[PDB]
């Protein structure tokens, strides 16, 4: 729930950051755009690249560290360690 | 093209048809990526006679779980 309500909200604050700075560049935009072109399940799926260190996914970092630290916990609950 | 950049995102969705997303988008990325080596221990650990000749059998050795 918290997860999803922080990347919700940065979603968001992406995808104002891109209409109220379409003007600088519309290819850049059509570019920028890909993202929410993308259908809802692509999105999440391109979101969720935290792991390894290919970093296509654009999610802050300090989001980053909540969904890479929860993993390390569950694998700790998991016993796989 | 315009309805092309005005598909709902992510963060127009309701949030739980979003944590349903998130719920197998999760397993694909991360779970099913996730590799841990216990072969080599598991079959060790199977094939070891554990304490049998001193376990009072008086008989022939008793297969081990791996047999």
């Amino acid at each position: 729930d918290d997860f999803v309500a922080k990347l919700q909200d940065n979603q968001r604050f992406r995808y104002n950051e891109v209409m109220q700075a379409l003007n600088m560049s519309a290819a850049l935009t059509a570019r920028k755009t890909k993202e929410f072109r993308s259908p809802p399940q692509e999105q999440i799926n391109m979101l969720l690249n935290f792991k390894d260190d290919k970093s296509e996914c654009p999610c802050p970092e300090e989001i980053r560290d909540q969904l890479l630290d929860f993993h390390e916990d569950l694998m700790t609950h998991c016993g796989i360690e | 093209v315009v309805a092309c950049f005005r598909m709902a995102p992510l963060y127009n969705l309701p949030r739980h048809r979003a944590v349903n997303l998130f719920l197998q988008g999760y397993e694909k990325s991360w779970i099913e990526t996730e590799e841990h080596y216990f072969e080599d221990k598991l079959i060790e650990d199977l094939a070891k006679p554990g304490a049998e000749p001193p376990e009072e059998d008086e008989g022939t050795k008793r297969v081990d779980p791996l047999h």
